[PDB]
This record gives C-alpha cells, sequence and structure tokens, in this order.
RNA sequence: AUAAUAGUAAAGAUGAAAUAAUAAUAAUAAUUAUAAGACUAAUAUAUGUGAAAAUAUUAAUUAAAUAUUAACUGACAUUGAGGGAUUAAAACUAGAGUAGCGAAACGGAUUCGAUACCCGUGUAGUUCUAGUAGUAAACUAUGAAUACAAUUAUUUAUAAUAUAUAUAUAAAUAAUAAAUGAAAAUGAAAGUAUUCCACCUGAAGAGUACGUUAGCAAUAAUGAAACUCAAAACAAUAGACG
C-alpha cells in the first residue's frame, strides 16, 4: 500500500465505524433477549 | 548446613591449613581465634549469595550422578544439573510473579531437561527411569 | 582519535567560501576617531592629525580600496581524495 | 557566633553554580561576553527553548538522531577539505 | 613591545628553522594543540568529586566523549560514577 | 540592626515581557553556630524598586520588544540613582533569554547605566530548566 | 559479601565535630558484629562542605563530616543496616554498594583502589 | 630471490615510522629520514618512491610517511632542515662532550637511548683549530636574541657582563632583528637528546 | 498551590487581540517557607541489552547473559500445523491518586462561515495497585536455520609480540566487486544453495455480511457470496507545478 491507496481503506474504516456508531441501540435491541 | 563454606571451601581443610600456617610461623592465641573466626564469616554461606550456593548444589549434584569422576554431560548429570537451576529459578519466580522473562526462561529450561530426558529413554532406557526416579519425577 | 568518512558525494564543495581579506583603513580611522571623541569632549586638539587623515582616505570615495579558489580544488580532487572502492 | 564570624563567606563562593562571573571594572561588556560564551557552552539557551513544547519520544529521538548525523557529516567534511588543503599546497 | 600571540618563544634545548620565526609557523601552532585515560576503571572515582568534577562543564553537565576524548567503555563508566556521586551528597 | 550588605539587580526576560528588580540584601547585625552560619548564607532581601515595561507606557505587544526593554532598563537606572542605593555593591542576575535581556545589557553597558556599573561587582545568571519534570504544552501547529 | 558504606553524618557541635560520627561508626561497626558481620576498614573522610544546602526532615545542613565502612555482611543485614541509616536523624547521605568478590577475596576501600592500592595488604605494606 | 633484493633495497632501507610531520612540540633532534634526489631526476619528477612527485616541488630535499596512501597521494613535506642544522653546527665546531664524569660511547638485550650524541657530531674535544691569523681560542658566531639566543639552527642559553641596555630596550620585542655575535663556551648533551649549548653575547 | 516579606500598576496571552480561579480585596516579577503529585538535564550513540513489545537519575536483592581454554556427552539437531506464553498507545472493571498535560464540554479569537488550526477554563484520560483485552506504519513494510563467495575503511574483543608496538583472528558498522533484480537497490542478503513453517493468486464489494468462539464492554479472531468493471498496481523517465 501507497499512502494514497491506504486512504481508500482508511475511509471505509471510518464509514464502518460511523454505521456501528449509528447501529448502536438497534444493535442493542436486536442481541438482549433473542 | 551451619558450618559451609562458599568459593569452593571446606571448613575442616581451612582449619588444617590454619593450625600449618601457624606452625610454620612458630617454626619461623585469642587474636588468632578472633582472626580465624573472622574468615570463616567471610567464607560462610549464609553472608555469601545465592549464586554460591546454587553451585555448591550443582557440583552435588554432579558428584551423585556422576557415572565416572570426570562426568559432567552424562545425559542424566546434564538433567540433574538442570534441576538444580530449575528448582532456584522456581523459587525466584513464586517471589517475584510479573518477572516474565524469567518465567520464560525457566519454561526454556524445563523444556530443555525434557528433551534431554527423551534422548536418554532413547539411548539408555534403564538409566533413563532411574534418573528419573531420583529426580522425582 | 576518531576519523569520520563520509559516504559517496555527488560533490565536495563548500557552499560560500570566505576569502578573509584585511579591514578597511577609512574605517579603522573612523572608529579610531570615535573611540577618541567619547574622551576628551567633543572635538578637542588630540584627534587633530586623526579627523585630517580620516579625511584624506576618504576623499575620492567613502571606503579607500575597492575570491579564494578552494571549490576548484575540492572539485578537482574529490574523486583522488575519496576511499571509493574500485570499478 | 565567633567561629561563624572567621568563616568569613567561604561556603558563599564554592555553594555557588558556574552561571556566575566576577567582573573587572574596566570592562564589564567582556564579563558579559564571557557569561553569554559559558551559557552557549552549556547549552541553557537552546534547552530552555526545548522545554517550552512537548515533542513526542520516538520524534525527539528521531531528532536527535539527524543532529548527529549532521554533526558527523560536517566534520567528515572538513576532514576532506582538509586533505584537499594539503593537496593543493603539496601540488597535487 | 608587542604582545604574546605573534611571537614565537622557542624553547632552550630545541632545534629551530628560518620558517619558525614567520607568522605562518604560529598560525600552524594555533591550529594545531589523564588518570582515567591511564586504564583504571571510573568507577573507583564515585567518592572523589575532585578528580570526577575534571570532566563535567563549569554548570555540572557531564562532557561528550568527542570532546573528553575516552574509550566508549571507560566514558560510560566515568558517566555512570559521576550520577552515582550526585546521587550521594558528595559531588 | 539593619545593614544593608549589598544590592541585587535581577532581570526576567520572557518573550513577552521584562521585569526588573533592585532589591537590598538586608543583614542584620545580632543561637546554635550552624544556624548562624546558614542565616549568613541566604541572607533576607527587600524590594525597593519593582519595574515591568509597561509600567513605561507600552501596551500590549510593544512591551516585549527590544527598545521598551532598554527604556525601562534606563528607568530602573536612573531610580537607582536618584532613590540613593548605590552605597554599596550591585549583583546583577538575569532569566530566560528575551529580547529584552540584551536591551538590558546593552543599557548596562552605555551611558544610561554609567553610575551603576562601577558598584557592579559580579553577573551571574539562573535561568530555570527542569529534568523532568512536568509535561509541557503541545507544540501549537500554526 | 563486602559492602562498602559512605555515610555523611550531621555536625552540630562547633568545637567537637567528630563525635557524632564517632557515635555512629560504633553503632553501625556494633550492628554489623553482632549480625555475623566482619567490618574490614572504617576509612575517615574531612569534614568536606556539602554542595548544596542538604536538608533531612526538619533540619539543614551546609558542612557533614564524612566515612568510609567496609564490611562484610549477609544481604538481608546490609539492607536492615541501610534503613537504620536512613532512619537516624544524624545523618545526611547515606549509600552502600557492593564490592565483587568473585575474582579477589581482599579487596580495599574504593578510594584505596583509585589511589593505587587494590587489596588492603598493600595498604599494610 | 626478489625478496631478498627488496629487502636489500633503498626503500627497504629507510626505516618506517609513523610520527607526524607536523609536529608543533618540541623539536630536539631529527624526526623523518631526509631524502634528496639529483637535479636530472627531479627534473623528471623522480624521488625513487612509489610515484611521481607533483612538480609543483622544486626543492632537491624531502621527508615522507607512507609510500601511498587511501588519499592517492604519498603523505610527504618538501623539507630538509635538519642536515643543515648539523652542517652548521658543524661549522661552529663545538664539540659535544658528557657533562657527566663517563667514557666516550664511541669506543669501548637492546637499548633503544640515544648512544651519546645522536651522530650531528663525531667530532673529539682535544683539538685546536689554526688560522692565517693565528690559532683560534674563541669561537665566534652570529646568532639571534629571542627575549635565550638563535644561534646557528640551535637555540642556547646566554650570559654577559652587563646587560646592555641601548640595544635592548630600544627594540625590546624587535631583538630578533639584530644579529649579535656570540662565544660558545660549550655544548653538553641531556638524556632527551637536546643539545644544550652556552653561549656569551659579544659587543 | 498556599502563606509571609517588602514593593508598585498593570499582568498574562498572541500573527494581533480578547475571554478567564489575573489585578487597586494590592497582583505579576522578586525573596523566603511548606505541601503535592508526576517526570528523569548532560553523559546518548538506543551504542549496547532484550524473543518481540521494550529499555538511559542512584543503590541493593534474586534471575538470566559473553569469550577462550580443559574435560565430558555422543547427533541428543533444524524448523515447527495445532497449541502456549509475552505483547506499545488507546479502551474497559475495581481501589487509591490527581501536580502538569489534556479527548469532550463551555467560553474568547480567526473567518463570508470555522462544529477547526490559535488562546482560556479544563472533565475522562494520562499515575500507581490488582486485573480484562491481545491489537499498531507491532516496520528492517525483508519468517527461522545451516553451508558457502571478492575487497576496503572504521571501531570492539580475543590471542601472540619484544606494559606499546606492529601482527594474526573473530564481531559489528560503513563503502563496494561479483551475483541478483521490474528497477529503486540488496551486498554476506534481496547473492549461490539446502531445509522447515506462514502467506498470495485482478480490481471493487470486504476484512463487510452472516454464522461461531472469546471478552464486563469497546471489540478480537474466524470469514463468504451476489452485484459491477477491463481495469487495478509498482520502479523508473521527462516535463509542468509548489
Ligand atoms: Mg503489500
Ligand atoms: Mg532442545
Ligand atoms: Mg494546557
Ligand atoms: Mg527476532
Ligand atoms: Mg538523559
Ligand atoms: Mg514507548
Ligand atoms: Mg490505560
Ligand atoms: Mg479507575
Ligand atoms: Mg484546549
Ligand atoms: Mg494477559
Ligand atoms: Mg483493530
Ligand atoms: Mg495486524
Ligand atoms: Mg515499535
Ligand atoms: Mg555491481
Ligand atoms: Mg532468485
Ligand atoms: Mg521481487
Ligand atoms: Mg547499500
Ligand atoms: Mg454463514
Ligand atoms: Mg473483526
Amino acid at each position: 500500500d501507497s499512502v494514497m491507496r491506504k486512504r481508500k481503506k482508511k475511509m471505509k474504516k471510518h464509514k464502518l465505524r460511523k454505521r456501528r456508531k449509528r447501529e448502536k441501540a438497534e444493535r442493542r435491541k436486536l442481541s438482549q433477549g433473542r | 548446613e551451619p558450618l559451609v563454606l562458599s568459593k569452593g571451601y571446606n571448613i575442616e581443610e581451612v582449619d588444617k591449613f590454619l593450625a600449618a600456617i601457624e606452625s610454620a610461623k612458630r617454626e619461623r592465641i585469642e587474636k588468632l581465634e578472633d582472626r580465624r573466626e573472622a574468615i570463616l564469616r567471610i567464607l560462610s554461606m549464609r553472608n555469601s549469595e545465592n549464586k554460591n550456593a546454587i553451585k555448591m548444589a550443582v557440583e552435588l549434584a554432579r558428584k551423585e550422578f556422576e557415572r565416572f569422576p570426570g562426568d559432567t554431560g552424562s545425559s542424566e548429570v546434564q538433567a540433574a544439573c538442570m534441576t538444580v537451576r530449575i528448582q532456584n529459578m522456581a523459587n525466584h519466580i513464586k517471589e517475584h510473579r510479573k518477572d516474565f522473562a524469567n518465567t520464560r526462561n525457566l519454561r526454556i529450561l524445563v523444556q530443555q531437561r525434557q528433551a534431554i530426558l527423551r534422548y536418554l529413554k532413547r539411548d539408555n532406557p534403564e538409566k533413563y527411569y532411574w534418573t528419573i526416579q531420583k529426580l522425582g519425577l | 582519535p576518531p576519523v569520520y568518512r563520509l559516504p559517496p558525494l555527488p560533490r565536495l564543495k563548500v557552499k560560500k567560501p570566505i576569502i578573509r581579506q584585511e579591514a578597511n583603513k577609512c574605517l579603522v580611522l573612523m572608529s579610531n576617531l570615535l573611540q577618541c571623541w567619547s574622551s576628551y569632549g567633543h572635538m578637542s586638539p588630540k584627534c587633530a592629525g586623526l579627523v585630517t587623515e580620516l579625511k584624506s582616505c576618504t576623499s575620492e570615495s567613502a571606503l579607500g580600496k575597492r575570491k579564494s579558489n578552494i571549490n576548484y580544488h575540492a572539485a578537482r580532487l574529490y574523486d583522488r581524495i575519496n576511499g571509493k572502492p574500485h570499478d | 557566633a565567633e567561629i561563624a564570624r572567621s568563616s568569613v563567606e567561604n561556603a558563599q563562593m564554592r555553594f555557588n553554580s558556574g552561571k556566575s562571573i566576577i567582573v573587572n571594572k574596566n570592562n564589564p561588556a567582556e564579563s558579559f561576553k564571557r557569561l553569554n560564551r559559558i551559557m552557549f557552552e552549556n547549552n541553557i539557551p537552546g534547552d530552555k527553548r526545548s522545554q517550552r513544547f512537548y515533542m513526542k519520544p520516538g520524534k525527539v529521538a528521531e531528532l536527535k538522531r539527524s543532529q548527529r548525523h549532521r554533526k558527523e557529516f560536517m566534520m567528515g567534511f572538513k576532514r576532506l577539505i582538509e586533505i584537499v588543503k594539503d593537496a593543493k599546497r603539496k601540488g597535487y | 613591545k608587542i604582545d604574546q600571540s605573534l611571537s614565537k618563544k622557542l624553547p632552550k634545548g630545541t632545534i629551530y628553522d628560518p620558517f619558525d620565526f614567520s607568522m605562518g609557523r604560529i598560525h600552524l601552532d594555533r591550529k594545531y594543540q589523564d588518570i582515567m585515560k591511564s586504564g583504571a576503571n571510573p568507577l573507583e572515582f564515585y567518592a572523589r568529586p575532585r578528580i570526577l568534577s575534571r570532566y563535567v562543564t563549569s554548570t555540572g553537565r557531564i562532557q561528550h566523549r568527542d570532546i573528553t576524548g575516552l574509550s566508549a567503555k571507560n566514558q560510560r563508566r566515568l558517566s555512570k560514577a559521576i550520577r552515582r556521586c550526585q546521587a550521594i551528597g558528595l559531588m | 540592626k539593619e545593614e544593608v550588605v549589598k544590592y541585587i539587580l535581577h532581570g526576567k526576560f520572557t518573550k513577552n515581557n521584562t521585569h526588573l528588580t533592585f532589591s537590598s540584601v538586608v543583614e542584620d547585625k545580632n543561637l546554635t553556630y550552624n544556624d548562624t552560619m546558614l542565616y549568613y548564607l541566604n541572607l533576607p532581601q527587600k524590594v525597593k524598586i519593582s519595574l515591568s515595561t509597561g509600567c513605561l507606557g507600552f501596551r500590549k505587544a510593544a512591551r516585549g520588544e527590544y527598545e521598551a526593554a532598554f527604556q525601562t532598563s534606563g528607568r530602573m537606572f536612573e531610580l537607582i540613582k536618584e532613590k540613593n542605593m548605590l552605597n554599596k555593591d550591585i549583583e546583577v542576575v538575569m532569566d530566560d533569554f528575551g529580547k529584552g535581556r540584551a536591551a538590558f545589557i546593552s543599557a548596562l553597558v552605555g551611558k544610561e547605566g554609567a553610575s551603576v556599573v562601577k558598584k557592579v561587582v559580579k553577573i551571574s545568571d539562573a535561568t530555570k530548566l527542569k529534568f523532568g519534570g512536568v509535561r509541557s504544552p503541545k507544540m501549537r501547529r500554526l | 559479601m563486602l559492602y562498602e558504606l559512605i555515610g555523611l553524618v550531621r555536625i552540630t557541635n562547633s568545637n567537637a565535630p567528630k563525635l557524632e560520627a564517632k557515635e555512629l561508626s560504633s553503632t553501625i561497626g556494633k550492628l554489623i558484629i553482632q549480625n555475623r558481620g566482619v567490618v574490614r576498614d572504617i576509612v575517615p573522610m574531612g569534614i568536606r562542605y556539602l554542595p548544596k544546602i542538604m536538608k533531612k526532615d526538619q533540619e539543614k545542613h551546609f558542612r557533614a563530616y564524612h566515612f568510609l565502612m567496609l564490611f562484610d555482611s549477609s544481604a538481608a543485614v546490609q539492607s536492615e543496616i541501610l534503613r537504620t541509616l536512613k532512619k537516624d536523624p544524624r545523618v545526611i547521605r547515606s549509600s552502600i554498594v557492593k564490592v565483587d568478590l568473585d575474582k579477589q577475596l581482599d579487596r580495599a576501600s574504593s578510594l584505596h583502589r583509585s589511589l593505587g592500592k587494590k587489596s588492603i595488604l598493600e595498604l599494610v605494606n | 630471490t626478489l625478496a631478498e633484493l627488496l629487502g636489500r633495497s633503498r626503500i627497504a632501507q629507510v626505516a618506517n615510522n609513523h610520527k607526524p610531520l607536523t609536529y608543533t612540540g618540541k623539536k630536539f633532534h631529527p624526526t623523518h629520514q631526509i631524502i634528496e634526489t639529483k637535479p636530472s631526476t627531479l627534473y623528471r619528477q623522480e624521488w625513487g618512491l612509489k610515484s611521481a612527485i607533483p612538480s609543483k616541488i622544486k626543492s632537491r630535499y624531502l621527508v615522507y610517511n607512507d609510500l601511498d596512501t587511501l588519499e592517492r597521494i604519498t603523505t610527504f613535506e618538501p623539507r630538509g632542515g635538519t642536515q643543515w642544522n648539523r652542517l652548521r653546527f658543524q661549522e661552529m665546531g663545538v664539540p659535544i662532550v658528557s657533562n657527566i664524569g663517563r667514557q666516550n660511547p664511541f669506543f669501548k638485550k637492546f637499548n633503544t637511548e640515544i648512544i651519546g650524541t645522536g651522530g650531528l657530531s663525531y667530532s673529539l674535544p682535544g683539538k685546536l683549530k689554526n688560522s692565517p691569523n693565528g690559532v683560534i681560542q674563541r669561537t665566534v658566531v652570529p646568532g639571534r636574541i629571542l627575549n635565550l639566543a638563535a644561534i646557528g639552527g640551535f637555540v642556547a642559553d646566554v650570559v654577559f657582563f652587563q646587560s646592555p641596555p641601548s640595544s635592548f630596550n630600544s627594540m625590546g620585542d624587535f631583538i630578533r632583528m639584530k644579529t649579535f655575535l656570540f662565544e660558545i663556551l660549550e655544548a653538553s648533551m641531556e638524556k632527551n637528546g637536546s643539545v644544550s649549548m652556552h653561549a656569551r653575547l659579544l659587543e
């Protein structure tokens, strides 16, 4: 990986983290009791 | 034991040497006794390091196991020599839990011991069994 | 002592070579005059000849009189003076 | 008390640090210059400047290495130029 | 009368040369210019500030191996001894 | 009793401002030997004239500058001359290597500190440094 | 185990400075000998001024009397001696440090070794 | 064999040393073997060394350390002043004798110390030197006073009846300019190999 | 930080300014005197040491460590799936601690705007003790082992030399030869060979989803497919640009 190539990966990782943050309450609801 | 000495000395021999020196001086009491006591204190195990004691223990083990006077390197004697160190290393670890480098070192040492006993078993099984029995394994 | 061998360089040269020429006579005279005037009040006749000398110096121009080949040698002798191993 | 009196500020001279000099009345400027030189030798202003901010330990180590390299290069250059000068002098 | 810096005093028993009287000689001389180097571990001197203070700057800093001009090991021993000294009261 | 042994001229020269301070070392002539010796070693001081370059009417940014510091030094020297603390010897000290430090020394050298210099026995720096200590602020990006 | 010691003792009394030092030397030497130990040498050093005004608990000191005690002991003994030194009010700075006996048996104090004399035999002669 | 010839040959004859060519310390005797050329050999830059020597050198004599170095230059200095000092000493004709009561070493495991003189003088002390004018009792030599006096390639201790003010105090530290005559009394030689001459100022 | 001393109007900050537990309740600077944490200036080269994370104020204890000789063992070795242990910073759970720094938050600037860069308050955190967790550009972006190959210069240690010389060894570091290589360059390995393990097979989608295991948790490991392209990537070259 060059830095430029890495930056796409970084961006992807950030997006994933954001998604996880968004779907925290939903995830909690899904997890407990089933 | 109470009158055991470090630095590869023996108490009986030391006293004899001192007496011989005295005789030589005469040829050519309380103070002399005090000097002798001072010497003993200097050369005692209990004032010396643990390292000297370990060395002595290793020597004793070698003497016990050697299949002839010269033997150092007999698979059995090697194992015996390893054991003393392991015991001491184990004791050290028991004092010092988080000393991870020295736990690793201990581990390596027992792996080495295992390996040499495995070898002994292949070479000379009865002898290996005897060695094991002696060591308490 | 600790010797320090450089790596292979593109070109051994001093960035700026100083000539180290002598300081100007007129400037020196002016400094001397200034020093004299620090003592002895403003303009006493102890520095009567000094002022005249300064004037003589700085008549045609403010300064009286108006390069070291070191790079050429370094450039010349770099390839020799290297301890660069053979080709 | 008598003993204290006898000890005429003997400790005061040796107790103080090396950042101190007795002024000659003929030239205070010279004394100041000497002090400045001493400070430079001890690297005290440069140390003070370094201490204004924090620099991550790996970063400061890298900087230190770079400085060392630069130093070693400069004395390697000096060595080279001295040789060049000698060659010039001789005829080479 | 003249200052000491611009006149080379040839010693008593020495040889000299016509060049030796010159400015250039003096310049050359100007250009070209101990117990720890003698061969004894400096970690004997940790109760001897007087001798360890020679290997230290006016403020108190330890001098660099470039300055002091020691064997690397011997330098490190000296440094250790100095640090021991300042841990104690003495030095 | 209160005998003035010597004066100490302190100059803290930071990035943004100077602080010039004059102070008398006040020894009393009037117990254990060790205690007396300790007292002799560290004689109490009394401040006589404090000064900072804003006191000379330099507002905000100009007080971090070289001329302002020089002016403050000159004012200090004038005060020393007038208020009559020139009978005993003087001890100069400094801190923090600002522009103003450079100004102060230049002022002392020149005619502005002409009367003071002859009493100045010793110059002696005392800038504070740390051998590790508290971590400094993060190095500003700008 | 040969341990060197360096204690910088207090000197309260002006006229008779060494008394407190002497008492300290006696006491620690007594402790050593009670506990299987053997003091070899008690090198005095001068009434030397401290580099800075060094302070103990609720006290201050500028001058002290310095000495080396070069004794043998166990490790535990030595540690306890060190602790006792740290505890007492009449010493400013204390420092025990090991002298290695893997090569030699006779070893002089650090000062004597620095001077030239490796063993105490040399000092005697 | 070739090896034998090499061992014999004139480069092997020059005993090796890595002493500084520039030594600003005290010089009591020659450091390096002086090496001359002939004029013809100089003209085609040949000194009997590994390489040619630069055409910038026009002096026939030199001193060297290394035949060839890593810098691709022979380490030399074009000067042979030490021969001239010896020749001056010979001209002066003051025979070196050991002031200590000892036999002359040239008459009768290894000792590296200097055997008598270093070979600057193999002259014997008992001779006189006649001339047209007569038998020379006092050896007259011109030298320069420094502050000690430089007398023909040697610094020498000096003595006089009265210190002359007119010559000295007129030019206090430019006494080196004016050459004065000297009467050399005797030359002793110490353990370090320094020639300790003793002169007397004549006026 | 608190207190005292004397002393006078600004102080502190910044590109320049302000806001603030700043200051006419008497500060800041100075000199003292207490306390508190946390850090370790020079030496320093991370040289070296450690399996790697790491590791430079001092001392002690216990552990482990180098070389060469002598003797002994007699292939007992190498590598190592699975497995095991250790594993920076952040994070988390307890209980202490909390000076300085400092996510967040609030305030002041900057700016068209400024959820920033700068300044001020400054909570988590950073600190210790006991744990959890097992990841980082955890990098020499280079798995371990053995045999071998052309030079030079530096140090370091070893031996002899007749302690200070010039020699023989190793070891490291720096320049290279050959060789290899897409080249950059590698240089006793990225060379010549042998052995063993790990891993890769276009780019996106994806280290994602689902599933399982482990964790107090954040998460860690394991790890697909559909859909869509003839792209996608590296070394070097010459420009243009800053
Ligand atoms: Mg890759
Ligand atoms: Mg094995
Ligand atoms: Mg902050
Ligand atoms: Mg490794
Ligand atoms: Mg450090
Ligand atoms: Mg770290
Ligand atoms: Mg944490
Ligand atoms: Mg907590
Ligand atoms: Mg902030
Ligand atoms: Mg764990
Ligand atoms: Mg991760
Ligand atoms: Mg990873
Ligand atoms: Mg790392
Ligand atoms: Mg090639
Ligand atoms: Mg290949
Ligand atoms: Mg490849
Ligand atoms: Mg390379
Ligand atoms: Mg599934
Ligand atoms: Mg995952």
